[PDB]
């Protein structure tokens, strides 16, 4: 998170578009990461994406769960174009952790695909992987004149 | 049908939304020793000031009113604030689309008029039943935290088990306040940790108030009970402006125009012996009105102090090295605790008052491999970027990089005064260098004063600097190390 | 000893502010002139003067303050910045320490937006310091120019 966060804020400061290739199970839980502050330090990546105003294209190759999906250049966090491969899995959780809240599991493959997210317009395209380059290139071309306003402030108060 | 029928029908829906639902939720949260969402709002807000919004919102597809959250605005000590409060009894407090809509609306209002947002959390995070949609709304909320950052004060009360987005949004707000025994914070709960990683940990070991108040740093304060937490938040708001444009409150004061006994005591507070320590709070209290201050992160990085007080009725931010813990050295934790504090205060135009007694940085493999260079430099960045008035009082040790960082003149402090016990040098030990007079010769300190004049000089410096204005770099934002 | 260190500060304070004022009055009254401090007390409201860089010294006699009294105070309740040359000490000549002290209070006045009164009484440039004395004259001039029409200058 800290590696990618400062990378993104840097690129946003010098107007380099950010292209995200996403396949994320989520944030890493467990006592090691909590006592070291994963809650506020992993969220630095969220701040970085939402703060940025450069064009942002996202390709979802496979896993897209929970906070990982939110942070990794989702549409709601400010991505201009979100395209998904058919192998994309967009859900709040994996089926192994969501269903011990009722093998009524592979009916949780309601979510094992991108088509619910596509139904709500949370992804813009469901493409064959071979068209990725094509679709990235034109998306980047379409976004070069993007302009976005920024909050009126001395500076924000990013978690430290 | 009739007009009277429709008005009686509205009264009936309102009894079900506010009375019946509340009694049901009180019964189920009694199982856990907790108050209800509405009870918490009534403890927080001025009596009779609460205006509830979206009372009759329901999920689309049992569809209770509110979908598990109570939103609205009110006043705290006469000034307007916006509030939302999770209902853990409805689906574990998880956010669905109706839930998220209510929160998104209340945040949009607070951004629109520029008042603080108090979020009262008691939630499992994102509602699994709604899939992508719940994640979408929590992201909208987090985006609004980010666009609010440094624009309106944001305060989170953690008052139950909290996971996922229910800890992610608080982390983006300015202050997180937990409550003893009843609250927790983790990415995901202990049973998911067991099924996935799989470690066998108790909730208190994984993310209890003590873990976050003393180890991770995620909690700025832990209240003994809910009302203690809520009372802390009310006191905190009493120091802060509503937004980053309008001024902080000014209270009247009983400060003494001459020199008192408490001022004279500062002349004897520093021990004669260098390996004897003292309590920096004994210095802090002699300067601040009524000797009072609200301390941020009191149980975390106790080798530095961060507090808000008042000088002549004006809000003042205090950063001070505490010699009673780890000799008052700087480590990673003290650096990041004071760094974020200073940046918050600079965002909201609170002047920073620094008491320096710093022998240097904590040495060791633990510090160096855990990133003391890029994490400790955050305090340097915080000071150098700030434009608020900065006054620094140097009481004793002031060596090397520690001297540089703690609000020296060169890093941008507007006023630096030194006590005769101050030792400003590259390193210690020949004690013709054990004083502030080489620094005073170069002008690096502006004044060498008897300690008892501290309160008098600080008060006059702050007043001299109320109209300070300083230009900022032309940029979208900086690139502070993370 | 802490009490010793405070006592020592009291001693140096009196060689910088009190005794130097006696010697400076003795030599300037001979010429029908007041001293830098007495002029500051005539200018500012009683008890409002806050003196800065009292113990500044030049680098290479190294008197405290290097020949200029600087600080801020009030005139009829409103804030002003002030500097006052001490013609007795080192001729009131422009050195690097001297110029630093005046630059500091000019930066302060530009920072907080208050007028600056400068009381001039000077034999010119400290020649031993060479081009540095020029460098600091120029620095002050530039601050006069960036202040021009922004804060009043007397
Ligand atoms: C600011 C940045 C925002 C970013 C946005 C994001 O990325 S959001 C990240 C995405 N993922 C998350 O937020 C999920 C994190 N939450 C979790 O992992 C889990 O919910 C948990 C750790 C709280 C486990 O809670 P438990 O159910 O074991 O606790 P408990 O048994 O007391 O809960 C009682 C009731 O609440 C239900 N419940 C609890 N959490 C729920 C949830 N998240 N969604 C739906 N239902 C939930 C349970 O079904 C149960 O219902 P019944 O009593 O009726 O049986």
């Amino acid at each position: 998170s800290e590696k990618a966060a400062r990378f993104i804020r840097f690129c946003d400061s010098f107007n380099i578009p950010v292209l995200t290739f996403m396949d994320v199970p989520g944030y890493l839980p467990g006592v090691g990461q909590e006592h070291q502050g994963i809650i506020r330090r992993g969220i630095k990546l969220f701040y970085a994406y939402a703060e940025s105003t450069v064009p942002k294209i996202t390709v979802i190759t496979r896993k897209a769960y929970g906070g990982g999906y939110a942070v990794m250049g989702s549409r709601q966090i400010g991505a201009d174009r979100v395209m998904a491969w058919p192998t994309a899995e967009i859900a709040v959780m994996g089926a192994n952790s969501a269903v011990p809240i009722l093998l009524v599991d592979d009916y949780r493959r309601r979510f094992g695909n991108p088509y619910e997210a596509a139904a709500h317009g949370y992804v813009d395209m469901v493409i064959s992987p071979s068209r990725t380059r094509y679709e990235v290139a034109r998306a980047l071309a379409s976004l070069r004149n993007k302009r976005q306003a920024r909050p009126a402030r001395k500076h924000g108060n990013i978690p430290l | 049908t009739s007009t009277a029928d429709r008005i009686a029908d509205l009264a009936a829906r309102h009894e079900e939304a506010v009375v019946l639902a509340e009694k049901k939720a009180a019964d189920r949260q009694h199982l856990k020793g907790k108050l209800t969402a509405r009870a918490r709002i009534d403890l927080l807000l001025d009596p009779g000031s609460f205006v509830e919004l979206d009372e009759f919102v329901r999920h689309r597809t049992p569809r209770p009113y509110g979908d598990g959250v109570v939103t609205g605005h009110g006043t705290i000590d006469g000034r307007q604030v916006c509030v939302f409060s999770h209902d853990f009894t409805t689906l574990g407090g998880s956010m669905g689309e109706a839930f998220g809509s209510k929160v998104v609306k209340i945040y949009d209002f607070a951004m629109s008029v520029g008042c603080p947002v108090i979020g009262i959390n008691d939630s499992g995070g994102a509602r699994i039943q709604e899939g992508v949609m719940s994640i979408a709304y929590y992201t909208e909320l987090g985006v609004r935290n980010v666009h609010s950052s440094g624009v309106i004060p944001q305060i989170s009360l953690i008052m139950g088990p909290c996971a996922g987005g229910s800890v992610y949004s608080p982390a983006l707000t300015d202050f997180t306040v937990m409550v003893k025994d009843i609250s927790y914070m983790f990415v995901t709960g202990p049973e998911v940790v067991s099924a996935v990683m799989g470690e066998q940990v108790t909730a208190e070991q994984l993310g209890g108030p003590a873990v976050h108040a003393e180890v991770s740093g995620n909690a700025h304060y832990v209240g003994d009970d809910e009302q203690d937490a809520i009372s802390w938040v009310q006191t905190l708001l009493g120091y802060l402006p509503p937004n980053n444009l309008d001024p902080a409150p000014v209270y009247d004061h009983d400060c003494a125009p001459g020199i008192t006994e408490a001022d004279l005591a500062l002349d004897t507070v520093i021990p004669d012996s260098e390996q004897q320590v003292y309590d920096m709070a004994d210095v802090i209290t002699a300067v601040l009105d009524d000797g009072d201050y609200l301390e941020i992160h009191p149980d975390f990085a106790r080798n530095i102090i961060c507090a808000l007080g008042r000088v002549e009725g004006h809000s003042v931010a205090v950063v001070a090295n505490q010699p009673r813990h780890l000799a008052g050295v700087l480590d990673i934790d003290a650096s990041e605790k004071a760094a974020r504090f200073i940046r918050f205060c600079d965002s909201f135009n609170i002047p920073v008052l620094t008491f320096m007694d710093v022998p240097g940085y904590l040495p060791g493999v633990g510090q160096e491999h855990q990133g003391i260079i890029r994490r400790g430099i955050k305090l340097f960045y915080a000071y150098a970027e700030s434009t608020v008035p900065k006054i620094t009082v140097i009481t004793r040790k002031a060596y090397g990089g520690g001297y540089a960082v703690m609000g020296s003149r060169q890093i941008g402090a507007d006023r630096v005064m030194a006590w005769p016990t101050a030792e400003i040098a590259v390193m210690g030990a020949r004690r013709r260098f054990g004083n502030p007079y080489e620094a005073a010769a170069h002008g690096y300190v502006d004044m060498v004063i008897s300690p008892s004049r501290t309160r008098y000089e600080v008060a006059r410096a702050l007043a001299s600097l109320r109209n300070k204005r300083q230009a900022r770099p032309a940029r979208k934002h900086g690139n502070i190390p993370l």
